[PDB]
RNA sequence: GAAACUGCGAAUGGCUCAUUAAAUCAGUUAUAGUUUGUUUGAUGGUAUACUCGGAUAACCGUAGUAAUUCUAGAGCUAAUACGUGCAACAAACCCCGACUUCUGGGAGGGGCGCAUUUAUUAGAUGAUGAUUCAUGAUAACUCGACGGAUCGCACGGCCGCCGGCGACGCAUCAUUCAAAUUUCUGCCCUAUCAACUUUCGAUGGUAGGAUAGGGGCCUACCAUGGUGGUGACGGGUGACGGAGAAUUAGGGUUCGAUUCCGGAGAGGGAGCCUGAGAAACGGCUAC
């Protein structure tokens, strides 16, 4: 049974493939999202602990977590969940699907692991190196908290720390900053203006033409009173 | 006398146990008894605004309205509660002989307890919401054989 | 069906808009809005058919997508917006100005208007009741509401409302003797004074109208539109004043023309 | 599903009618909300026709409840359903039906009670205005009979099924007296 | 600017005529018995702010499976996605009510946006042929998906504050686009079809439930009704209805699957999700 392994930490992926029956016993009857010690399953893994988080049967089947069993089901899926992507289907559409139980068994392909305690030795491709994070921080309380900025301080020059910096294939130099959001800008600023102006016009309008109304009336009720007066 | 049901029957949005009682006000004020002129040219009965009789299905004191259309007719059939059939007779015109054929409709109508009516009685009934599986129109004007 | 229809097959067409039978399987269906659909010149006939402005549907949109075409002082982007009775069709870069009224044979025809005359539609009364927080407010049968009415407006009532400030600055009380003109039915176009109103319990009242000739037509209430107090009309009128003629007087005017 | 539509019954003559088509969604019905007295309120979201909101109660303990004599409102305790008129699996399964008969704390209004008449069943102005209150006050003997035992004979007036909410008016007058005598012959 | 998220659409159109004989459908009504994305018009006040939080796609790289817009795990990052949260301020009105010198005054406290539900009350002698109507007031009620944390262009006026033209979005009413239900009258042959319907809804009544809303539509109880030689009920149709078509001195006979309107179906049944709108089938679930 292969294993595919994961650390989030330094975000690097390894498959590893266990063939021993001990190895392999000691992940058997455990659940997804259950934890093994790495001790167990090999001698290079001590120390490591494993966190369970799915993993494929021999027909490619995903596990699926809450259904409690070993064998392969027959499920009512939504759309947008686990086992069921539904790519280019219509809303509000459910499919039923094979799934495996979220038990682990000898019928597994691969189980996907993820790294959550580092042990004392290093994995070769997995903890000896760190790949960096692709993109940065685009909404701009995101990027105060990062760099620990505090109220009145600019996000933007700290924008320009990570900007990815690459030659275009004619040799040019490019830079690629990403657009701030949710950032305050006198435009914001002006749009918010221009909504309570909107609510003080309303109200004016409002009362403007109440008044004008009740003139008319009471001129009215005079006139008939004239008539009255007859 | 009315309470011949496992339930009070009241007439909706008359308050009965009103303290400030006066007969002054109009009807359904001050626990007066509600009634309403159907329009169309058709006199209240004065056994509908004197009544004690409770019907949701009357046209003068109930909650339905008399709107579309007005058939005349004869009382056919009077052994249900409240609805009697209406026997509505007519000549069909044949093309082909230029001749008539007489022809006839059965409408069932509901008719409040403001109206006693007879089997040949000749009545008036108006259309009003559907009331029933097969009753869309209500007694109006009730004229004995005789 | 399982919704809304989209599409107008041309058979199916209002007849008053003249479209023929063999250009396309297809009209143009007006798409919601202040006229009724069936009785409404959407802006695409108006612009390509009648005007000749375009010459196709996809001219017609770039005519429209340029902010060209303002109906009654608002500029309309959707080619079947649904332009109606006593509604002004204003281009303000050749300066021309129309207003959609009927002639006597029931079609609409673009009545070219005055600069001034432009800056008021006569829209009829719909309905008088209160609204929301006891405010009374008017409704007229070309989907506008006014608050604040006049008190002395009521259903059936013609208001004179000017585009350029969106009030009622005079209004036409719905009585015997005032300049009308039908706007549905067989009369449609037909311009007279009533002379009486027969009115009918539970059922559609019958106003009775004489034109100028002296000819007596009758129509429903809901296809009279009053145009004038007295025997004035408020608006211009096109070249045949609302006097319908008969098809031997029509044949009168065609050999009276071609003869001369 | 459940329908609502003439398709599938006899007609006035008696004769069958042949089916002319399938059951349409707009002519659905859905199965009864059947609100249980309980004090473990639970009101679900039922989307219907339009995108609009139905409010479904399953379980209530709690309404809003009128004196229509004194034109006071509280919100009140539902103690038990005591009387159905078109089922009494209804009394004893306690459902909270519109026009069921139930019994409900008289707390709050002994309380209005005594803050606006000063009766229960400190100053000039105060006792003025007390004064003129109580003079002409009424009640009628049946209410405060019930009011001995904190018991109040309502009738639910809303819908439960409907509207998610368990609402009526206390018994008065001659419907009072008919509801009585009603649960004296149970 | 690809991709992708978000939004919208895919309920139209096209096809067919199997079922269906007062049923569809036609003309003619009605909604005072309802829903209605959108358009058009009007409306919107009492609930860190110089602007909140956590995810996720695309991307990236570990995979599984014979395989499918079959599928799992890991690393990132957006919003008009999702979830929260100040919501520019106010009068009026209602209730309680310390004190006051008092048939009152009155501090203070509570309620009060819009929507929802119930109840009381006004609506006279604003509206309709007609409404306990529109609508107002009051008492409460609801664990309210409401009451803008959005975007573009221009960017000026006063000494930081104000500021235009738009776009998108929320809610209410009206309008428009419509549907649903519904009134009356109208259909071929057959009596070698004369009685039919009603346990288990048949006809009506009461109270509910359900529905967008009327209604035996369903439930409980009650009554015994309802249709029928003016042909009920049943059977046949190589029967979808109509506009129409052929032939016609007149009268008539026969046809009307097919391009316009209406209906119905997507192998046969049934059941649904999404959605304003589908019992959808170039959507799903089952037999
Ligand atoms: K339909
Ligand atoms: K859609
Ligand atoms: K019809
Ligand atoms: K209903
Ligand atoms: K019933
Ligand atoms: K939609
Ligand atoms: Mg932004
Ligand atoms: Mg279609
Ligand atoms: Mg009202
Ligand atoms: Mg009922
Ligand atoms: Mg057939
Ligand atoms: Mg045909
Ligand atoms: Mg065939
Ligand atoms: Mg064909
Ligand atoms: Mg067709
Ligand atoms: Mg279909
Ligand atoms: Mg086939
Ligand atoms: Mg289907
Ligand atoms: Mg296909
Ligand atoms: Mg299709």
């Amino acid at each position: 049974m292969k294993l595919n392994i994961a650390n989030p930490t330094t975000g690097c992926q390894k498959k590893v493939e266990i063939d021993d029956d001990q190895k392999l016993r000691n992940l058997y009857d455990k659940r997804i999202s259950q934890e093994v010690v790495g001790d167990l399953l090999g001698e290079e893994f001590k120390g490591y602990i494993f966190k369970i988080m799915g993993g494929c049967d021999k027909q490619g089947f995903p596990m699926k977590q809450g259904v409690l069993t070993s064998g392969r089901v027959r499920l009512l899926l939504h759309r947008g969940t686990p086992c069921f992507r539904g790519f280019g289907r219509r809303n509000g559409e459910r499919r039923r699907k094979s799934v495996r139980g979220c038990i682990v068994s000898q019928d597994l392909s691969v189980i996907n692991l993820v790294i959550v305690k580092k042990g004392e030795n290093d994995l070769p491709g997995l903890t000896d190196t760190e790949k960096p994070r692709m993109r940065g921080p685009k909404r701009a309380s995101k990027i105060k908290k990062l760099f620990n900025l505090g109220k009145d301080d600019d996000v933007r020059s700290y924008v320009n720390t990570y900007r990815r910096t690459f030659l275009n294939k004619k040799g040019k130099k490019v830079s690629k900053a990403p657009k701030i959001q949710r950032l305050v800008t006198p435009l914001t600023l002006q749009r918010k203006r221009a909504r309570i102006a909107d609510k003080k016009k309303r109200i004016a309008k409002k009362k403007s033409e109440a008044a004008e109304y009740q003139k008319l009336l009471a001129q009215r009720l005079k006139e008939q009173r004239d008539r009255r007066s007859e | 006398a009315e309470q011949t049901e496992k339930s009070f029957l009241k007439q909706p949005k008359v308050f009965l146990s009103t303290k400030k009682a006066d007969k002054a006000k109009r009807p359904g004020k001050a626990g007066n008894r509600f009634w309403k002129s159907v329009g169309l040219g058709f006199k209240t009965p004065r056994e509908a605004i004197d009544g004690t009789y409770i019907d949701k299905k009357c046209p003068f004191t109930g909650t339905v309205a008399i709107r579309g259309r007005i058939i005349a007719g004869t009382c056919h059939s009077a052994k249900m509660n409240r609805t009697i059939i209406v026997r509505r007779n007519y000549l069909h015109f044949v093309k082909k002989y230029q001749r008539y054929e007489k022809r006839h409709s059965n409408i069932p109508a509901h008719i409040s307890p403001c109206f006693r009516v007879k089997e040949g009685d000749h009545v008036i009934i108006g259309q009003c919401r559907p009331l029933s599986k097969t009753v869309r129109f209500n007694v109006l004007k009730v004229v004995p054989a005789g | 069906a399982r919704g809304l229809k989209k599409h107008l097959k041309r058979l199916n067409a209002p007849s008053h808009w003249m479209l023929d039978k063999l250009g396309g399987a297809f009209a143009p269906k007006p798409s919601s809005g202040p006229h009724k659909a069936r009785e409404c010149l959407p802006l695409i006939l108006i612009l390509r058919n009648r005007l000749k402005y375009a010459l196709t549907y996809r001219e017609v949109q770039s005519i429209l997508m340029q902010r060209h075409i303002m109906v009654d002082g608002k500029v309309r982007t959707d080619k079947t917006y649904p332009a109606g009775f006593m509604d002004i069709i204003s281009i303000p870069k050749t300066g021309e100005n129309y207003r959609l009224l009927y002639d006597t044979k029931g079609r609409f025809r673009l009545h070219s208007v005055r600069d001034e005359d432009a800056k008021f539609k006569l829209c009829k009364v719909r309905s008088v009741q209160f609204g929301q927080k006891g405010i009374p407010y008017l409704n007229t049968y070309d989907g506008r509401t006014i608050r604040y009415p006049d008190p002395l407006i009521k259903a059936n009532d013609t208001i004179k409302l000017d585009l350029e400030t969106n009030k009622i600055v005079d209004f036409i009380k719905f009585d015997v003797g005032n300049v009308v003109m039908v706007t549905g039915g067989r009369n449609t176009g037909r311009v007279g004074v009533i002379k009486n109103r027969e009115k009918h319990k539970g059922t559609f009242e019958t106003i009775h109208v004489e034109d100028a000739q002296g000819h007596q037509f009758a129509t429903r209430l809901g296809n009279v539109f009053t145009i004038g107090k007295g025997t004035k009309p408020w608006v211009s009128l096109p070249k045949g004043k609302g006097i319908k003629l008969t098809i031997i007087e029509e044949q009168r005017k065609r050999d009276a023309a071609a003869q001369a | 599903g459940i329908s609502r539509d003439s398709m599938h019954k006899r007609r006035a003559t008696g004769g069958k009618q042949k089916a002319w088509r399938k059951k349409r969604k707009y002519e659905l019905g859905r199965q009864p909300a059947n609100t249980k007295l309980s004090s473990n309120k639970t009101v679900r979201r039922v989307r219907v026709r339009g995108g609009n909101v139905k409010w479904r109660a399953l379980r209530l303990d709690t309404g809003n409840f009128s004196w229509g004599s004194e034109a006071v409102t509280r919100k009140t305790r539902l103690l038990d359903v005591v009387y159905n008129s078109s089922n009494n699996e209804l009394v004893r399964t306690q459902t909270l039906v519109k026009n069921a008969i139930v019994q409900v704390d008289a707390a709050p209004f002994k309380q209005w009670y005594l803050t606006h008449y000063g009766v229960e069943i400190k100053s000039n102005n105060v006792q003025r205005k007390l004064e003129k209150r109580q003079q002409g006050r009424t009640l009628d003997s049946h209410i405060e009979e019930q009011f001995s035992g904190g018991r109040l004979l309502a009738c639910i007036s809303s819908r439960p099924g409907q509207c998610g909410r368990a609402d009526g008016y206390i018994l008065e007058g001659k419907e009072l007296e008919f509801y009585m005598r009603k649960l004296q012959k149970k």
